[PDB]
């Protein structure tokens, strides 16, 4: 255990990094790419506001995270009071459960990319993956996730625009735009399937 | 004598005036950037004042994580009951922009989505409209006192939490858009079949029509039908206003 | 303050927008749906050629028209602005 | 008031029934370091005046229990002041 | 002004301390003139006298303001000298001393006063 | 009374808190919120460079507080200067006519709210309502009048804005932004109908009625 | 009958804190830089020449507008009272009469009359009767009233040239093309080959 | 406290699985108290800050 | 001036009918004050040193002192009144 | 009269807190920052490269392009200061010519009547007597003209680009086509190709 | 010769204010944001990853990059300072040797050659004497010239989504169908089968070698 | 705690400090007074008695003040110390152990050893200050 005054220190600089943090560690991103493809898939970029996405995305974020919140509990909070454990190796105890999701949610490609970028040959073991390697690499496979679920987000919306605007064609209008039409029907199926409930569910069975 | 215990009386006007400024940084119209910081801060500290010598004092010390749980449980709080608030006017925004988005008004977005060119006017006058209707209703009263009810509910003392209570709140993302169309299928639905009636006209003769001559008349018919729509809101803003205030009360708990 | 005079100054003032915008869309519709029918009986079809009287009818109607709309929008905020203090609560 | 005296009886009915604060406490500190004060002066006023029994040893201590409970607040006030300037700094 | 009223005493003190102390080194001075009497003030009554005035009205600049302009008692003589002179030196001596340090004390208590009222304000 | 000492340092004290009750017991909220909300209506976020803003609304609140100031140095100020009332007795003196000023505006729903927030006993009239009762309960009918007079102040310009809109929209220019064109017309209504005068007016108004 | 010269030192030194607040509210400050704003915000660029210029140019131009006013309050005021032939309230009271006029010739009659009303004022009388916590908040409102006559209407050409774009552009059938993209430089064009920044500082300088 | 008791059998049963004033004192705690306050206003400007960082976003 | 005698008469008008703070005021009558008292120790203290009967030596210094504390006085509050004014003035609406 | 070094040291820091003024109004960082800010908007890239890049490079080329002048300034009047030859009085008035001579190189004679016969000035003989208080602002109005030549000139080529690509979109139906997302990598082609950033900062550097 | 402890500890506060300034223009990070300034509008989403995210990612990637100059600039300079085998001075001088090499090995000599004759400097007799006021404002040209041709080169693939997806709309005979909404989904699909941000990161730093 | 923990031993040798230097002004007091003998305490082991277990007092015993009119009154609240008699340096008829030279050395070295401890307290409160100071 080093001073006081130092632990004080320290602690208040990384509370600068909790933007980072909620963003590079956490599933933040996912959450929020999602949102932003999702509204851009309904035609309207300015529906619910870019305030209620962000802190839908927390909400979600939070309930993802209590799981780690709880092993971080165990691991961390508790054995610091009872003083087994303290300092130092507590913090890493503690963020070992953030290891183990974002090994989980991370593929080996941008793994295999960020360590032969840093010329770490001996890392041989999977749990033994450094924070520099793992980090841009969990980014990397999170944006990738993000994509491919806002792809099969449009997929329904582009198949109902291709539907309203192939009709409008076949009973002979040439001239009126097919978004019009289309955007209260997309409306009321995201409402009528219930698509929100859904996604969120989606989204928590996504890890 | 003259002790004036120091800690005490810290530990006791801390956390409720933590949880206080939490709930005005996030509920609406209490966190309008309008608002002087200072007014904010000083609203906070009354109400805290006023409140904090009821309440039973804690005692955990500032230099432990222990305070940085409470902290982190007062904010969690005050950004859920202001953000569940917000979660109204944000239905409100989404029936405005779609009527105003079937209007015509902005066909940029369709071609070119997110081109720095987007203007939701009808959007920004329900809003203000809600905004005023929910001063009318005395609604931020009604959150304060809220606030300060939780406590008995979930006192400052560090407390056990639950899960599928915060997806209440995502969940609560669906009302935004379900209630959204509970506000917006009248007006659209004949703004739908004037479309339709356009389209009987490009039936006809080819061309000549659409971009010349549907544009003007469905914007005057939106005008002149939401115009008359208008009184139709306010008791769906207090729907609006009870729903998420009964959620707030089932789910906080 | 009740919320029926809340709902009369909404519709009053966007029956004001209304009367404001109604000469130039209705204007700009005329045109467009005459040159459209003449279109159709001469069997003439561009869309660019629907797009130019409009302009030049609907930048008249400015001239004609616009200083009563001018004054009915000046009076509109005027009357506002002076019964500001009478509807507070 | 007669309206008063109403309402003293209605308080009196309500404690019936139901069967100090910061600022408080600081003008309490305020009233004992100025009476304190009071108390030292008016004895060296009246031993300037010549009348028995008030010896010098008891003034000039009074006199110094009184500056040094004057800095005790004048020290109070400070802090205070300082504690204040910090909270209206905190961002909301 | 309340920045007097709460000086007054002390600067009364000690400007009745002065006079009292010059009488006191006339009374010195004069110990060997034939037919002198030893002169002296009572502290008290007159104190009392001075902390128990209406300065002409100046109607405008040219106008001049109003120009501004203690009772002694006979000492007891102790023995009887042949040229008529009461001074007695061992009195007066312990009054000249005693009179100097109750000058000292309300030096000392004024300048209390003032230093505090002086911290008080500097910050 | 205190020793001049401690009154010196209570009134050195109590000239700190002058901001506090500029924001929190005077007119000058809502004489600032509405300037706010009035520029933020305009589409100039900066135009009147902040510190002129201030300044009118310092100007107005000195203007519109002269009668609560003048009964205060009446009623305290004056018996404290000649040496008839205490410096304890002044304060209290004086906190009345503000007092009743922050209740001729604050509303009841408000003071209903806070009183019963305070598990306070029944207040049969407002000759029974405290300090600690009726300044939130001040503050939060300020900032809801404030809103009030803002919002329904926004409405016109937003006017302007949706028919240039509609206008634009009707001849098949959909790419023309409609900020750009209706800034010089919502400057050109705030020029004509004596955009000051009239808020000024309304403004002074609002308080005193 | 004179003040101390520890008194003069006080309030000399205090008084340089309201600086700024006699710049921007009691000078032509305020006016130059309204319209600054709003050219930028009528160029199509919202931050072309940076605040840091145009704060400085417009200074510039106060001082210069300002330079008899300041000329005869130096002869009337500064002069007399440094060589000590008067005192400074005198000095002050002096000194605040060509400013007083200053103030008076660009003040609408209008915001005078209701800031008159809103003081109790009663029998005013003489222009010169019109006290300084009076003829202040009038001047401040004339002055904004003034700047926003002038802005709308420096808006008019880039607002010509916009619709001229937009509406041949639209004519000729290219409706997807953004008019503003293609506008501004064109806009830039007709500031330049005007002489836009000499003409407006010409103008802004005769509107006293 | 009867729940108090009940709360100390409960502390063994863990242990079981588990196997008047002065200057000097008034000036001591009133300087943590400033120091605490400090302490915890610093920490709330951070979570304040962090907080509108991220609701400044662009989505 | 014969329009001097005018506004005299004016006020005389006044005062028959009749049979307002200012804050600008408020200080000039401090500021007078404190100036007066260091111009009355200052001439105190010419008159002692010019050798005048009748000026004590304790009397003088106790008259500086105390226009000393008064200086300090408007001092502070020359302080406090200017970050008042510039907190307030920093503020953005 | 040669400033005691105390006085020295206050005009010393004084004046070293005006840099960014001197900076913005009295070299040549204005004209180009205002010319890479149009050219950011010209590629229809708003934020591309970032303002921190932009600032470093024009105050870079502003060092470059004002080394003879500090050259100069340095030769005759820092260097016989830095020697104790001569006071900071005269050091300062012997500094002001290079500068001024470079400044007055860069005006308009137009901008510098105006503000002549704004301040009242009497006839001055030849440029060897105008006052800086008279050159600043003129020296500034010229830079702004210039900068938006320079910056409504740059944007044709873009504008031409814009242009073609619309009319083949139109010309082949593709009435719902929106030109810009076809025409920003072309913009960009067209920038690398003829070198670009090189050939602005150069053409920059050779009109001062 | 060395300075002393005073003067060490002020030029070491001193630049450590341009840490900014160092970053952009003279390690990678100028190349790699821009292009993702870049990238995110080929995608069609100018929302796209999030500001943020997309600062650290390429910050991240720029330690990755620069991790060989930052090993031979802890070897050569900061271990004899740590040590004590050298002064402030002399480190300075020679820790910057392999970033001045970093910089001219992405240096064009064209924009070097600019900044030569514009400073007038003499005969340089080889890359080795280039003076850093003439290697960076060049370094950063070149910079900015090679993002451009990265992101344009970007710009293809997505293009020839958008061309072909609108070609299929007009053959049709479907005019009035916008075809950047329909294309937006298949530009993410064509990002995500490729892994285009990996392909990415993974062909900018090879291009930095 | 944390904070609590981290000042409380230079916290505790101060109050300390100023217990021995109040018995010391009553040595000094009483050094005239006929059969008094001379009393002080042992610094480092009663320091490391109030570290372990917290202090406590002999008396403190006082009236209850449960109404806001009841008369306070306290007995007598001195400390937990142990008092220990000084060794008599050289013997005296009236029999008391006051030798001045030990007191006024003793009352000295106090003096310093009391303002060490307010410069370390203060040094390290500062130190904290710094920290929380952004």
């Amino acid at each position: 255990s080093w001073s006081l005054s130092v632990q004080t220190l320290v602690f208040i600089t990384s509370l600068t990094f909790l933007p980072a943090i909620l963003l590079m560690m956490t599933s933040f991103t996912r959450i929020i790419i999602v949102f932003g493809l999702l509204r851009n898939a309904l035609g309207t970029p300015s529906a619910p506001p870019n305030q209620v996405l962000l802190g839908l995305a927390l909400f979600l974020t939070f309930f993802i995270m209590s799981p780690v919140i709880d092993k971080i509990y165990v691991d961390a909070y508790q054995p610091f009071s009872e003083q087994k454990i303290s300092m130092q190796e507590a913090l890493d105890k503690g963020a070992q459960p953030l290891r183990a999701f974002m090994l989980r949610q991370t593929r080996e490609a941008d793994l295999a990319l960020f360590a032969r970028l840093a010329n770490s040959g001996p890392l041989q073991g999977p749990e033994a993956v450094p924070m520099r390697i793992l980090l841009p690499a969990y980014v990397t496979s999170e944006l990738k996730t993000a994509f491919q679920i806002g792809f099969t987000i449009f997929i329904p919306f582009l198949i109902i625009d291709l539907v309203i605007a192939s009709v409008l064609m076949a009973l002979g209008m040439m001239m009126v735009p097919p978004a019009t039409i289309a955007l209260p029907f997309k409306l009321m199926l995201f409402v009528l399937v219930d698509g929100w409930q859904l996604l969120m569910g989606s989204l928590a069975q996504s890890f | 004598v003259t002790s004036e215990q120091w800690l005490y009386w810290l530990h006791l006007y801390f956390w409720p005036l933590l949880r206080v400024l939490a709930l005005i940084s996030t509920a609406p119209i209490l966190s309008e950037r309008a608002i002087p910081k200072r007014v904010k801060l000083g609203l906070g500290i009354m109400i805290t004042l006023v409140i904090a010598p009821s309440l039973p004092a804690n005692d955990t010390p500032l230099f432990s994580i222990a305070a940085l749980w409470l902290a982190m449980q007062q904010i969690l709080i005050g950004i859920a009951l202001g953000f569940t608030m917000q979660f109204a006017f944000a239905a409100v925004r989404t029936a405005g922009e779609f009527i105003g988005l079937q209007m015509g008004l902005s066909f940029a977005t369709f071609v070119d989505p997110g081109s720095h060119l987007n203007m939701p006017v009808l959007a920004r006058i329900m809003d203000m409209l809600a905004m005023l209707l929910f001063l009318t209703f005395n609604g931020h009263l009604w959150l304060i006192s809220l606030l300060v009810d939780t406590f008995h509910t979930l006192p400052i003392g560090s407390n056990p939490v639950n899960s599928n209570a915060f997806m209440a709140l995502a969940r609560a993302g669906g009302l935004i858009f379900l209630n959204g169309l509970m506000l917006a299928l009248p007006v659209i639905t004949l703004l739908l079949t004037l479309n339709l009636a356009l389209g009987l006209l490009n039936r006809m003769a080819p061309q000549l029509s659409i971009f010349v001559i549907g544009f003007p008349l469905t914007l005057t018919v939106g005008i002149m039908l939401m115009a008359a729509l208008m009184p139709l809101i306010a008791p769906f803003c207090e729907h609006l206003f009870s729903e998420i205030f009964n959620l707030l009360a089932d789910i906080v708990s | 303050m009740t919320p029926e005079s809340v709902m009369m100054m909404g519709t009053e003032a966007m029956k004001v927008a209304l009367a404001l915008a109604a000469p130039l869309l209705l204007v700009a519709l005329i045109t467009g749906l005459i040159i459209s029918i003449l279109q159709a009986a001469t069997q003439i079809n561009e869309m660019t050629l629907s797009f130019i009287p409009k302009i030049v009818a609907v930048f008249i109607a400015i001239i004609v028209a616009g200083p009563w709309m001018l004054n009915l929008l000046l009076d509109y905020v005027r009357t506002l602005f002076s019964n500001l203090p009478y509807i507070i609560g | 008031a007669i309206q008063g005296i109403e309402g003293v009886i209605s308080q009196l009915q309500a404690t019936a029934m139901a069967a100090v604060s910061f600022a408080g406490q600081l003008h309490a500190a305020l009233d004992r370091i100025s009476d304190r004060q009071a108390a030292a002066r008016v004895q060296a006023e009246k031993f300037t005046l010549g009348e028995p029994g008030i010896a010098l040893n008891d003034v000039m201590a009074d006199m110094q229990k009184a500056s040094v409970s004057m800095q005790m607040g004048i020290q109070v006030r400070n802090k205070l002041v300082a504690a204040y300037q910090e909270v209206m700094s905190m961002q909301v | 002004d309340r920045l007097d009223a709460a000086l007054r005493f002390q600067q009364e003190a000690l400007n009745l301390r002065a006079q009292r102390q010059e009488i006191l080194a006339a009374n010195i001075a004069n110990a060997d003139t034939p037919g002198y009497q030893a002169r002296d003030i009572d502290f008290a009554s007159e104190l009392k006298k001075v902390m128990v005035g209406v300065a002409l009205t100046l109607t405008s600049s040219h106008h001049i303001p109003a120009q501004a302009v203690v009772d002694l008692l006979y000492r007891v003589p102790d023995q009887p000298s042949l040229d008529g002179n009461t001074v007695d030196m061992d009195r007066e001596r312990t009054q000249f001393a005693d009179n100097s340090l109750k000058y000292q004390m309300g030096l000392t208590v004024l300048g209390s006063q003032l230093k505090g009222m002086m911290n008080v304000l500097q910050g």
